[PDB]
């Protein structure tokens, strides 16, 4: 929803501290909200991380934008449900064969 | 260390049923240990510890007149638990009836009846309460910090926390080296009465910590609660009964400090079936309390038993605010004289098994006259779960403004009597 | 001394030809009154309950009025809402009522005194109001029902013929069926083919001498200590629920084991190769049951502190433990390791410990002078000195001394089959009791 | 600690049975020279063991070394409760397929606290008004979380096998 | 005679205007050691009669 | 597995028993026990019995391995006195086309 509740101290609590721009998922049963990690923030209880192995083709704010290329199947959260394989497999249109030029 | 043995209690008693069933057995075994250690430290205060059945009837009568429980020669916990793991169960079922011999004087007794035999089969009962007594033996208690474990074990999840009780005690106790103290209608436990002698062994004993309580299973744990804290015996009682329908003591006397914690709006169908419209205490109000809101009946009962010197400190749910004319005229009779002095707001939740906040009325037959409606919403450290804890030197600010009628913003102040009769008597 | 006899008593026919149903009754009453019993006359049902509130007085030493006896009669002893199973459980498990007096003191009313069983007073009655019945009635309650027949009713059809008011005859544990020539006994299991004469029991002497007639059977088994031990200390109310009665060779071997313990403790013996002993009961036995009664009567015997029934694991510490959990309440795991087995050696009141010999060697080859050393410890092996002389045993002779090292064998390594290991000449010493 | 008593198929009569303790990994030849032979190669009588799981008396030693890799791969909170996970799964390989799906509540200890975690901390159902925050049933929601998913309760915390 | 507890007994005898076998903290005011089992009235009943004669003497006056 | 229900008349073709607190596919195996070569089963389920580990995956595997299962039906929450969650409806038959109309 709103990605801002009040202040906490970001040290000595097993912190992930949000390095240079991965994205996240919310939630159990919600499966809709995404965020760019803004500067350096927490991992608060549901921020399961989606990021990239590859680092010369992706620029994963591109695929952050390309989550809005799939609100088609990601609009109907109906039953009690988790969609791990759905984002885990496929698909996305990609400008490959331009890797990584 | 304190929390070491507290954690020993919190682990080493919980097996293997609901806590409100082995509550009685664990606390009865701990109480039996305290009777044993207290009577042994009495008769051995010169090192004839291992006793014998030669007991001296002329000396046998003297703690029965003094401590009221001369245990036996050899029925103490020190002897019963070394010679334990043996048939049978009801040695202690006799050895509870024998320390309740005690017919003279001031029995305060018939008391250990909560411990029973169930259980399903008798050897299972033997093994289980053998394990209970052995686990009581396995505690590193030595010699005087005994009742802390009792106050911890009575605090279970399911009870009037110690800092709020300390606040109620400190409000009713300043500039008063007088007598008697202290009365309690609907005491529940002996918790909120106990913070007097937590401080007031200093000057002198005054009189007995009086009290009256309704529920008999709570009455037993209350009578042992202020027994374990090394408190003396003769006047230090609680009488069973309802305070509204069966009031005592009328005869003795106008007090000089009272505290309470009445339950929220218990029902009582009294109005107006007996002569409580023309009784000794409800008649100056002009009406009785309504049919399910008992709380101002408790505060009228409170202002009944108070002298020309002392002061009342009671609690309320904050909802008793206007609630129609039947409550408006009770608030009118309270403010019509100089009975009420202050009210204090506290933050929700601050209680077990409750959601709403509280208020604290401090009454006195003592005049200035103005109503310092001294509130607090924070702090009131209500952060740590659940609302743990209004610490020390934190209620000292509350007592500190209470000292002489000060007027501090971001916080409350005095009002005018003409302003509070101009408004419709709020809180 | 013992229960199963060692000497053949004189058995003579005293005919009284056994084509009758009353002469053997008279002979049986004569023999039981020769054995010091008491024959009263109750041709009713209520006066039998009047016997209970007098015979139980001597056993408990306290006095009922009529009003306490109302409560004790209708709440505990003679519940109408109970059958045979819970009443058998009251005989063997819940045999004490924590009774509240009208003087308001809790006292423990017993039914059968099990520690010092000489106080348990017996009586004899016969039928009243079916076939002919004699009843040995212990402490007011009817326990043993002798049922008599003739020669024309053969021993197989003797049970097969016949399988509130009265409700008091649901306390009957045994049914000693006999005719005049053969005599068999069993407990409350009433099937046609399976619970025929095969599941019933020939009472016998020590080794193999079976007993058939009545007079010899009465001279052997119906002694006070003998029959009360068969009722009390040698019957297991399994939580199937089923009452199981031990075989006579099982009882004899258990008695030789426990008397060897009792004679060795009084003469300060331990760690001797003649202080042990061994049993050969091959199969078809329920060696679980014999070992369980040996260990259970060892634990209460107060001379000792620990009992290790210990085997070598090839799915045995799961199997036999499951057997001992079948005999429901109490047996401590040696599962699962040598860390927590030490916790089991710390704990008590459930002194039977079933571990493997490998965990014991893992404990004994290390861990630096265990503090459960000086206590009196009874080992019950399997694959005994007639099956091994193992390296664990010489580790044991190195470390432990105050042990009574007994064992069982399925097929003994005799000199006749000495292909595997040695004989028993310096490990357990003498053989104690066998069956073949 | 995670070891076996593996000797011997020779001496079926087991007259002074041998072969004491071998941790992992295991050689064939070192154990064989430790315990001897019966003039041929038939060994690994798995009589006694001490393992977090269950193994049969005829298991090849190569399968034991195979399983030990997957057992020692897991963290200690999984290794403390491998039988509890085996009450839902069927093999250590199947546990190794889904070894990241298991969510561990060290903080939560019972279903009331699991419901309080999913509601108060996460906000899985949405925002929580403070005046509503005390008036929310957790026991019925805990029962429906139990009957919806698959939860397992141990000494340490609560294991949640998610799909 | 422990002087602070003697003042305590003086104040309780002024408040009550009598005394009895109760007053359950009666033993540690007695001068050195009277909790022990072979109690030979040292000095329990003697000081008890002294103080009841004292409150008989100063009954109302003082 | 305390009795011989791994080698009974009805749970043995599944290859495993249903787990220790989820009785529902034990009911559907008991359902497909008592059915001829002509009739059809119509039972209900809570929708949660979906994958629930391999112990339930192999029951679903045995159901789809033959042509036992035909049609599932989803219905809307709540539709019930005294619950919250939705339901599903299994329609089983020993009757072949074969395809699984998962009509929701």
């Amino acid at each position: 929803g709103k990605t801002f509740i009040l202040g906490y101290t970001n040290e000595t609590h097993g912190i992930y501290q949000a390095s240079k721009a991965p994205v996240i998922i919310f939630d159990d049963f919600t499966t809709a909200n995404k965020w760019v990690d803004f500067d350096f923030k927490a991992k608060s209880s549901a921020m399961k991380m989606v990021t990239s192995c590859d680092d010369n083709k992706t620029l994963l704010k591109y695929v952050y934008y390309w989550l809005n290329t799939l609100p088609s199947e990601f609009a109907e959260g109906d039953h009690k449900r988790q969609w791990i394989s759905n984002y885990s497999q496929k698909k996305i249109p990609i400008p490959c064969p331009d890797n990584p030029e | 260390e304190l929390h070491r043995q507290i954690w020993q209690i919190a682990n080493d008693v919980r097996g293997s049923v609901d806590g409100w069933d082995f509550k009685q057995y664990v606390l009865g075994a701990l109480f039996y240990r305290f009777i044993s250690e207290n009577f042994s430290s009495y008769i051995e205060a010169t090192d004839d510890i291992k006793d014998d059945a030669i007991k001296t009837k002329g000396y046998f009568i003297y703690p029965s007149q003094l401590f009221c429980n001369v245990a036996a020669k050899a029925n103490t916990n020190d002897r019963l638990n070394a010679d334990l793991n043996s048939i049978f169960v009801a040695i202690e079922s006799s050895a509870y009836g024998y320390p309740s011999e005690a017919d003279i004087k001031g029995l305060f007794a018939d008391f250990d009846t909560t411990s029973n035999r169930l259980g399903n089969t008798v050897k299972d009962k033997n093994a289980r309460l053998a394990a209970v007594l052995k686990g009581v033996e396995g505690l590193k208690l030595g010699i005087d910090l005994f009742g802390d474990a009792y106050e911890f074990l009575i605090s279970n999840y399911a009870f009037t926390p110690q800092h709020v009780s300390k606040l109620i005690a400190q409000l009713a106790m300043h500039g008063q080296t007088h007598v008697n103290k202290i009365y309690d209608p609907a005491a529940g436990s002996g918790s909120l009465l106990l913070q007097a002698k937590k401080q007031f062994d200093n000057h002198i004993i005054e009189e007995g910590f009086f009290g009256q309580e309704i529920n008999h299973t709570t009455y037993n744990l209350a009578r042992m609660n202020m027994f374990l804290h090394n408190i003396n015996y003769d006047k230090f009682d609680i009488k069973l009964g309802n305070t509204l329908t069966e009031p005592h003591f009328r005869d003795e006397k106008p007090f000089d400090a009272i505290v309470s914690n009445p339950p929220y709006s218990v029902k009582w169908i009294g109005s107006d079936d007996p002569t409580l419209i023309n009784d000794e205490r409800f008649a100056p109000a002009g009406v009785l309390a309504p049919k399910s809101k008992a709380d101002f009946a408790f505060v009228l009962h409170a202002l009944n038993y108070l002298s020309a010197k002392g002061r009342a400190a009671i609690v309320c749910f904050p909802g008793i605010f206007y609630r129609g004319g039947a409550e408006q005229k009770i608030r009118q009779y309270l403010v019509d004289n100089n009975y009420v002095e202050t009210v204090i707001s506290l933050a929700p939740n601050l209680f077990f098994g409750t959601t709403i906040a509280v208020n604290i009325l401090v009454l006195s037959k003592h005049k200035t006259d103005t109503n310092v409606q001294f509130i607090d919403a924070s702090e009131l450290f209500k952060k740590e779960t659940n609302n743990n804890i209004l610490t020390d030197a934190h209620i000292e600010q509350i007592m500190q403004v209470f000292a002489s009628k000060e007027d501090v913003a971001h916080l409350a102040k005095s009002v005018a009597f003409e302003t509070v009769v101009a408004n419709d008597y709020n809180l | 001394n013992f229960i199963v006899l060692d000497k053949y008593i004189k058995a003579e026919p005293t005919g009284d030809s056994y084509q009758s149903e009353s002469d053997l009754e008279r002979e049986l009453i004569q023999d039981l009154r020769n054995q010091g019993y008491e024959f009263i006359s109750v041709k009713s049902q209520s006066a039998m309950l009047a016997n209970v509130r007098e015979q139980l007085q001597n056993l408990n030493g306290v006095v009922f009025n009529d009003s306490e006896w109302r409560r004790f009669t209708e709440q505990y002893l003679d519940n109408p809402s109970d059958g045979i199973l819970d009443k058998t459980r009251k005989i063997h498990i819940d045999y004490i009522c924590d009774f509240i007096f009208d003087d308001e003191r809790l006292e423990n009313i017993y039914l059968i005194d099990k520690k010092n069983l000489m106080r348990n007073k017996v009586q004899i009655i016969q039928q009243f109001e079916n076939r002919y019945d004699v009843t040995i009635l212990v402490n007011g309650l009817p326990l043993v029902q002798i049922e008599l027949k003739k020669r024309g009713v053969a021993i197989r059809e003797a049970f097969n013929q016949i399988h509130s008011e009265n409700s008091l005859f649901k306390y009957l544990q045994l049914f000693v069926i006999s005719n005049g020539t053969d005599t068999r006994y069993f407990a409350n299991t009433t099937k046609r083919d399976k619970n025929s004469f095969d599941f019933t029991m020939n009472w016998a002497k020590s080794d193999n001498t079976l007993i058939k007639d009545l007079k010899d059977f009465t001279a052997t088994c119906f002694q006070k200590h003998t029959l009360l031990n068969v009722l009390v200390n040698y019957s297991v109310f399994d939580s199937s629920q089923t009452l199981l009665v031990m075989r006579p060779y099982q009882i004899a071997a258990t008695e030789r084991i426990l008397w060897k313990i009792k004679s060795s403790f009084t003469a300060k013996n331990w760690s001797k190769p003649e202080s042990g002993g061994y049993i050969w009961h091959t199969t078809g036995s329920g060696k679980t049951l014999t070992s369980f009664k040996a260990a259970r009567l060892a634990t209460e015997l107060d001379f000792i502190d620990k009992v290790f029934f210990v085997v070598d694991r090839k799915d045995l510490d799961y199997q036999t433990m499951k057997e001992y959990q079948r005999f429901s309440p109490d047996s401590v795991n040696g599962s699962e390791n040598t860390a927590g087995l030490k916790r089991n050696l710390d704990k008590d009141d459930n002194k039977i410990i079933v571990t493997t010999i490998q965990k014991l060697n893992n404990l004994m080859k290390a861990e630096s002078d265990l503090p459960v050393y000086n206590q009196q410890v009874v080992f019950i092996f399997d694959e005994c000195h007639r099956s091994q002389f193992g390296e664990a045993q010489k580790n044991l002779k190195k470390k432990f001394k105050r042990y009574y090292q007994f064992g069982f064998t399925g097929t003994p390594i005799f000199p006749e089959n000495a292909l595997g290991s040695e004989t028993t000449a310096s490990v357990f010493g003498r053989e104690l009791h066998s069956y073949v | 600690d995670m070891q076996v008593y593996i000797a011997n198929l020779g001496k079926y009569n087991e007259g002074e049975l041998v072969g004491a303790w071998f941790t992992f990994p295991i050689d064939f030849e070192e154990v064989k020279e430790k315990i001897g032979l019966n003039d041929e190669y038939e060994e690994y009588a798995i009589h006694d063991y001490e393992l977090p799981f269950t193994v049969d008396e005829y298991t090849s030693i190569g399968e034991l070394n195979r399983l030990w890799e997957m057992v020692s791969e897991l963290p200690e909170e999984l290794q403390s409760e491998l039988s509890a996970l085996l009450t839902h799964f069927s093999s250590i390989e199947e546990l190794s397929e889904h070894q990241e799906d298991i969510i561990i509540h060290s903080d939560c200890d019972d279903m009331y606290d699991v419901a309080r975690y999913y509601i108060e901390e996460t906000g899985a159902l949405g925002e929580v008004p403070a005046s509503l925050q005390n008036y929310i049933d957790y026991q019925a929601y805990g029962r429906d979380l139990d009957l919806s998913g698959t939860f397992i309760s141990t000494n340490h915390g609560i294991f949640e096998i998610v799909y | 005679l422990n002087e602070d507890a003697a003042k305590r007994y003086i104040r309780t005898s002024l408040k009550r205007e009598y005394a009895t076998e109760n007053g359950t903290e009666l033993n540690e005011t007695l001068p050195k050691l009277s909790p022990l089992n072979p109690q030979y009235k040292t000095k329990k009943q003697a000081v008890f009669q002294k103080i009841v004669s004292f409150i008989e003497k100063f009954k109302g006056v003082g």
